[PDB]
């Protein structure tokens, strides 16, 4: 057989169908994630991503901060992740800002910004709930 | 139709005109144009092997047990009786290698020539003192005759050899 | 649909040689194999591509069946002779058994020469079977060896033929179960 | 060939299985564990009567037989020739639909009836059922002889 | 190894002449050859060994080690000098092999390097030289760790 | 369906009871699931138990590395937990699979919109998959019965 045909049967574009590339595993599994999953308000996909990432976020800072062998190595972790995240997101508005200058796709001043703020209240969300659980574990 | 093994059949390239044949080439090897070996090697072959165990043969009789020419003491049936004749007269048992290592290399030179073109004939060195060759029927007889007794001569060297090698 | 009433007869088999009762439950010869690459291999360089018209699988199976019970048949006589006290001349095959025979030749040396002798007699048997792949008339088991001359008759020789094939396959069961038997319990 | 007698059952293929085809080999598989059965049955009732000349068959109830004549021999050789007439018996398991000979049919028909068609049909019928009732008189023996202290009535 | 002094060693030529002489170091060469036609391999063990390791006395691998090992080379290249066909049908064409191994993912398989490699030096030159250098690095690899001489 | 996958074999079409004969074929791809999940699982474990068994242990397991079923306790509940988690997380990736319109019974690499053409090596190579899954499924079944019937445990002449 040929598992390796040129993408959307173009030959001349740079790209190939590979199972990585073009296969219902991996169209179903991108196409579920926030960032392209069908019919969700940019503010939700910012919260998704933010939630994801900020709970994901903690553990390094916690556990290999220079702190991490005091009694306060969680909070230490926790506040860093905060910094990090609070960083992050001024990446995101003055990416937004200049970027998309001349709600809908993700891909405008407003949707961007509506994902940006979701992003911040998710990655907040994120953290703290790391915090809470490695509270008590 | 070989006259030697009838079930199967006798070989193209034998014709019956070398001395000895019997149609006896059950694998069919005087077939061989590889390698360079083509059947005229190979009975240049058979009658060197012959020769030497012909001589062999009736060295290892040692009947008169007195060393063949005088000066060589002692009686032994193989091994021991090189290493002690090496030993007592290497200059004479050197002068005899030298002697058949330059018989050999003029006899390969004469093997080659005999390749290429026809005048030197298998087993052919014109080394005949009767230098018979007018009438075919009697150099034939006298070769086969040397083939076979030469083929017995290297049968009872390898009922020599066989003793004393084994478990 | 003989020797076996309730099975058909096998196609590939034929029941037009000697010993013929059709009796083929396992399909054996049914195999396409032509059995003899197996002794010159695949293209080698004396090879034509020829058609397995002769060696097939029932021309080996055929001559495997002769040669196993002539073999058996000298085997059983054999082992009877010596198994009697007749250990001839020597002095070093006499105190041996039956049993020990084997290895005490193998020990001894005379193994190692028969073995010699028979390398040339199979080689030639191996040349015999390349013939008639090349374009001989060689029958399985025919190696020419009748003094008997009873082809000429074209009837008895059949008969012959057919009585050999049966002794044989009796004489290979025999030696077979007189080996095992000696080996288990002692007795002649 | 059973063709719909008695009350209880008259064609009893509730679940249907014969419908997914190949009948051949289910009928051929019915009657080889009908001749099983009922041979087994004999077997069970007559060691109680009648034992082997031999020691080692002397003593040893049914239930241990097998064991027993399993460590002894008996039941390997007997396992050997059983083997060996169904290896030769291969024509049954490629060709069932192909091959014409009906199934469980050897050519042993010494006395004859078979050459008859109506009482081969008889005595099909009556083989099947024999059959049918032999495993299962075998397998209720089994249980209750294993449940039961003694199998002779059990 | 035993201490003997280089002047009191016989030369080698003396090895090959009288087979005792050898005999009294190695007690396995009084049978002879006849053991290796016969099979019986295991009687050279004295001087066919496996032991590995490294010789305590001059820090390096043990002869018979070294012997053992080129000897099974030997065969096995002897063995896998057969593989290819040259004039008689049997053996490996290298062309068909490569045209078989071709799978889903790579289109037309291993079609077209036989040309390649007996076409242009430049490519045989390209793979030559990469195995001589990882082989040269392997082998610096391994004298270090296991010292092949005295 | 007598044309999908896993058909080649000595036994050729295997449905002795009928479960395929009249199934719709919504019945025939739920079957294929089930068979393949299976298979696949069961591959799985014989190869975790004969790791098991040869005592390849990870580092966090370092006191159970001689009988499977007995190494099945030293893992915690939340272990377990965890196990069901993944394989949880991968069915509903492969259930998010199954709404996509062109989806055919366990090609969860999207076999029929990546192949340039349909093709019988590929039915063949399917049908290994199915034969050695379905071997293994046998053997893990055997393994785990005659681990507990008999306690010695592969490897301890079983
Ligand atoms: C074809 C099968 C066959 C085989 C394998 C053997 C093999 C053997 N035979 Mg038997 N034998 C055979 C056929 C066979 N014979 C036949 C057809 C006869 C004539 C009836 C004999 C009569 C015979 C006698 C009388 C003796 C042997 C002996 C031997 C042994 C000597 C082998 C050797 O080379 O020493 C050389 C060996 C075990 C000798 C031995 O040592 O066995 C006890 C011995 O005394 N054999
Ligand atoms: C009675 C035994 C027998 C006989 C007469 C032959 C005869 C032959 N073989 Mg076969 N062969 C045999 C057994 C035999 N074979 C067995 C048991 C093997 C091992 C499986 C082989 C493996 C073999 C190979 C690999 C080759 C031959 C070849 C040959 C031919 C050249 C002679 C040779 O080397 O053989 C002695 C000749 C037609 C050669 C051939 O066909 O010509 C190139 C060749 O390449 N033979
Ligand atoms: C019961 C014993 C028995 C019988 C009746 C035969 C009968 C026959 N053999 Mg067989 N044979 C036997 C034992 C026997 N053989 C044994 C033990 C050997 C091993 C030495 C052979 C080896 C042998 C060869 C090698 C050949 C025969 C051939 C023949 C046939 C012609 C020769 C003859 O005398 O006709 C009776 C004939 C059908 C020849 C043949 O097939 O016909 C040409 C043939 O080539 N036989
Ligand atoms: C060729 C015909 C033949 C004949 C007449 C017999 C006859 C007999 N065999 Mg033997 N047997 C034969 C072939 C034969 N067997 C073969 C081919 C084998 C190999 C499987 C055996 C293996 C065999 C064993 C292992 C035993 C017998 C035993 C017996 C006896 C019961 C009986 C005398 C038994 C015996 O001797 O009684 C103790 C016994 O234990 N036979
Ligand atoms: C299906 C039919 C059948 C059955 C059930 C048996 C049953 C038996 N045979 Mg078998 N046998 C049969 C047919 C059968 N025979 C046939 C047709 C032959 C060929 C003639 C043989 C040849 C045979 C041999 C060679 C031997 C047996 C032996 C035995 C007995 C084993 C006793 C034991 O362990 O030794 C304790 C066992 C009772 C063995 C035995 O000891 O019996 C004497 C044995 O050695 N049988
Ligand atoms: C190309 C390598 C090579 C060479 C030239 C020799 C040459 C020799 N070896 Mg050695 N040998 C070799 C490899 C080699 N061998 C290997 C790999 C082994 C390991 C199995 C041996 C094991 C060995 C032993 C054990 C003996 C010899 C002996 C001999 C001598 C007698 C030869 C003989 O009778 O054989 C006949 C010729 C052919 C079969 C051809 C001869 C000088 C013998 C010796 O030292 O006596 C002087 C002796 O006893 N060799
Ligand atoms: C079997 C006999 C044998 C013996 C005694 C040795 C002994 C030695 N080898 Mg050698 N070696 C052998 C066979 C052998 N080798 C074979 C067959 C290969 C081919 C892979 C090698 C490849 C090899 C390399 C690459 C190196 C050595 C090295 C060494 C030394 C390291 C110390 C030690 O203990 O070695 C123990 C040796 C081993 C544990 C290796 C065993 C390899 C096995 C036998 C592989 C067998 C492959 C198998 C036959 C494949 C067949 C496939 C075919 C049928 C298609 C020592 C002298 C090292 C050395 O000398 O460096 C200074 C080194 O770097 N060996
Ligand atoms: C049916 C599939 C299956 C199931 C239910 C289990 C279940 C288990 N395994 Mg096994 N295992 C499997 C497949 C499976 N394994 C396979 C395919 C491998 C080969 C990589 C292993 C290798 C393995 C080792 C080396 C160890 C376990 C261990 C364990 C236990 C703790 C979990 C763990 O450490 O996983 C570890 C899982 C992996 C290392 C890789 C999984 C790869 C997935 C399947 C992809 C648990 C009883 C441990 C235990 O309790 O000791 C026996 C342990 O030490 N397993
Ligand atoms: C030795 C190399 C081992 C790793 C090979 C990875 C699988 C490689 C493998 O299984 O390939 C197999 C795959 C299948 O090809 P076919 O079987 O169709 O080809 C048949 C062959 O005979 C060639 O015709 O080939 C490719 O897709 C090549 C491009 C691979 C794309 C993946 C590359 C990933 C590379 C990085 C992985 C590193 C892992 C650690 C290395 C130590
Ligand atoms: C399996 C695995 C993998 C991967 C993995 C991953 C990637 C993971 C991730 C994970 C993650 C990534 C996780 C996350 C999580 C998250 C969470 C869990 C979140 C939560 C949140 C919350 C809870 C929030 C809350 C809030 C807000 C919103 C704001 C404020 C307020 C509150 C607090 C309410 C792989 C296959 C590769 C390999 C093997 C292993």
């Amino acid at each position: 057989a040929n598992f390796i045909k040129p993408y959307n049967n173009d030959p001349f574009v740079g790209h190939l169908s590979t199972p990585v590339t073009t296969s219902a595993a991996t169209k179903a599994f991108l196409g579920n994630l926030p960032a392209y999953r069908a019919g969700l308000s940019p503010l939700l996909r910012g919260l998704e991503v933010g939630m994801a990432h900020g709970y994901l976020l903690v553990g390094p800072f916690d556990k290999l901060g220079p702190l991490r062998n005091s009694e306060i190595a969680l909070l230490s972790g926790f506040l860093s992740a905060v910094g990090l995240i609070t960083i992050l997101t001024l990446c995101l508005t003055i990416y937004g800002k200049v970027s998309f200058q001349e709600n809908k796709d993700l891909l405008t001043e407003d949707g961007w910004s509506q994902f940006t703020s979701g992003f911040l209240v998710g990655a907040f969300g994120g953290a703290g709930f790391a915090y809470l659980t490695l509270l008590n574990l | 139709a070989s006259k030697s093994l009838p079930f199967l059949p006798k070989p193209e390239k034998l014709d019956g005109s070398l001395p000895g044949d019997v149609g006896f080439d059950p694998l069919n090897l005087s077939a061989t144009d590889e390698l360079g070996l083509d059947l005229y090697w190979f009975r240049e072959a058979e009658v060197k092997h012959g020769r030497i165990a012909m001589l062999a043969v009736a060295g290892v009789l040692f009947c008169d047990q007195i060393g063949s020419l005088p000066g060589f003491p002692s009686g032994k049936d193989q091994m021991d009786l090189f290493w002690q004749v090496f030993a007592e007269k290497p200059n004479v048992v050197g002068a005899g290698v030298v002697a058949v290592s330059i018989l050999e290399f003029i006899s390969g030179i004469a093997i080659t020539a005999g390749r290429k073109d026809g005048s030197r004939e298998a087993g052919d060195f014109n080394l005949d003192p009767f230098n018979v060759r007018a009438d075919p029927a009697k150099k034939a007889t006298a070769q086969l005759q040397e083939i076979k007794n030469g083929r017995l001569a290297m049968l009872a060297s390898m009922g020599m050899i066989a003793q004393g090698m084994t478990t | 649909s003989k020797s076996i009433p309730f099975a058909p007869q096998p196609a590939a088999l034929d029941g037009s040689l000697p010993g013929d009762v059709g009796f083929d439950p396992l399909g054996l010869t049914s195999i396409d194999f032509d059995w003899a690459k197996w002794i010159v291999p695949a293209r080698a360089s004396m090879r034509k591509g020829d058609e397995p018209v002769v060696v097939d699988t029932l021309y080996w199976m055929r001559e495997a069946e002769l040669k196993h019970c002539r073999v058996a048949m000298l085997a059983v006589v054999g082992w009877l002779a010596v198994d009697m006290g007749l250990r001839l001349p020597g002095t070093k095959y006499m105190g041996l058994s039956a049993i020990s025979a084997h290895d005490a030749m193998v020990s001894g040396g005379n193994m190692v020469v028969m073995l010699h002798f028979a390398l040339l007699l199979e080689l030639i048997n191996g040349a015999a079977i390349f013939a008639a792949a090349q374009g001989s008339g060689r029958k399985p088991g025919d190696f020419c060896l009748d003094p008997l001359g009873l082809a000429k008759d074209s009837a008895k020789s059949a008969r012959y033929q057919l009585s050999e094939v049966k002794n044989g396959r009796l004489a290979m069961l025999a030696f077979s179960g007189i080996a095992t038997q000696a080996v288990l319990t002692g007795h002649s | 060939g059973a063709d719909g007698p008695e009350p209880t059952t008259k064609n009893f293929d509730p679940l249907g299985l014969a419908e997914k085809g190949d009948v051949l080999f289910y009928r051929e598989a019915e009657l080889k564990h009908c001749r099983l059965a009922m041979l087994a049955v004999v077997g069970m009732v007559v060691p109680n009567f009648v034992r082997l000349p031999g020691d080692i068959y002397q003593g040893v109830s049914v239930v241990e037989a097998h064991n027993a004549m399993v460590e002894k021999g008996p039941m390997v050789q007997l396992l050997f020739w059983l083997s060996l007439f169904e290896i030769i018996t291969a024509p049954l398991t490629w060709n069932m639909q192909a091959k014409d000979r009906e199934p469980g049919d050897f050519s042993l028909d010494p006395l004859g009836f078979c050459k008859d068609p109506e009482k081969k049909k008889r005595y099909q019928l009556s083989e099947l059922k024999n059959g049918r009732l032999a495993m299962l008189a075998f397998s209720g023996m089994i249980t209750q002889a294993v449940l039961t202290g003694h199998g002779f009535p059990y | 190894d035993a201490g003997v002094a280089p002047q009191e060693i016989p030369l080698p030529h003396e090895f090959l002449v009288n087979r005792d002489l050898i005999a009294q170091l190695y007690p396995s060469f009084s049978k002879g050859l006849v053991p290796f036609f016969s099979g019986n391999w295991s009687e050279y063990s004295d001087f066919l060994t496996f032991k590995g390791g490294v010789n305590p006395v001059t820090g390096g691998l043990w002869l018979t080690d070294t012997a053992h090992h080129h000897l099974a080379l030997a065969v096995l290249f002897i063995f896998a000098g057969h593989m290819y066909r040259t004039n008689w049908g049997i053996g490996h064409s290298m062309k068909e092999m490569l045209e078989a191994h071709k799978g889903p993912f790579t289109g037309e398989g291993h079609a077209g390097l036989y040309e390649i490699l007996t076409t242009s030096w430049h490519a045989q030159l390209a793979i030559n030289l990469a195995m001589i250098g990882s082989l040269s690095i392997i082998v610096a690899h391994h004298m270090y760790a296991m010292p092949p001489y005295p | 369906v007598k044309e999908m996958p896993g058909v080649s074999a000595p036994l050729g079409f295997f449905d002795p009871l009928g479960f395929a004969s009249k199934a719709s074929p919504e019945t025939i791809t739920k079957y294929r699931e089930s068979e393949l999940r299976h298979g696949r699982t069961a591959m799985l474990a014989v190869l975790g138990w004969a790791f098991t068994e040869a005592g390849c242990h990870l580092p966090v397991f370092p006191n159970a590395g001689t009988n499977p079923l007995a190494a099945a306790g030293q893992v915690p509940f939340w272990g377990w937990a965890q196990i069901f988690a993944f394989c949880g997380v991968i069915e509903f990736v492969q259930a998010k699979i199954r709404e996509r319109p062109g989806f055919q019974a366990g090609d969860y690499i999207g076999s029929g919109d990546l192949m340039d053409e349909g093709d019988d090596q590929w039915k063949s190579f399917q049908t290994k998959e199915l034969n050695n899954g379905r071997l293994a499924m046998l053997a893990s079944i055997g393994l785990i019965g005659q681990t507990a019937i008999f306690g010695q445990n592969i490897l301890e002449q079983s």
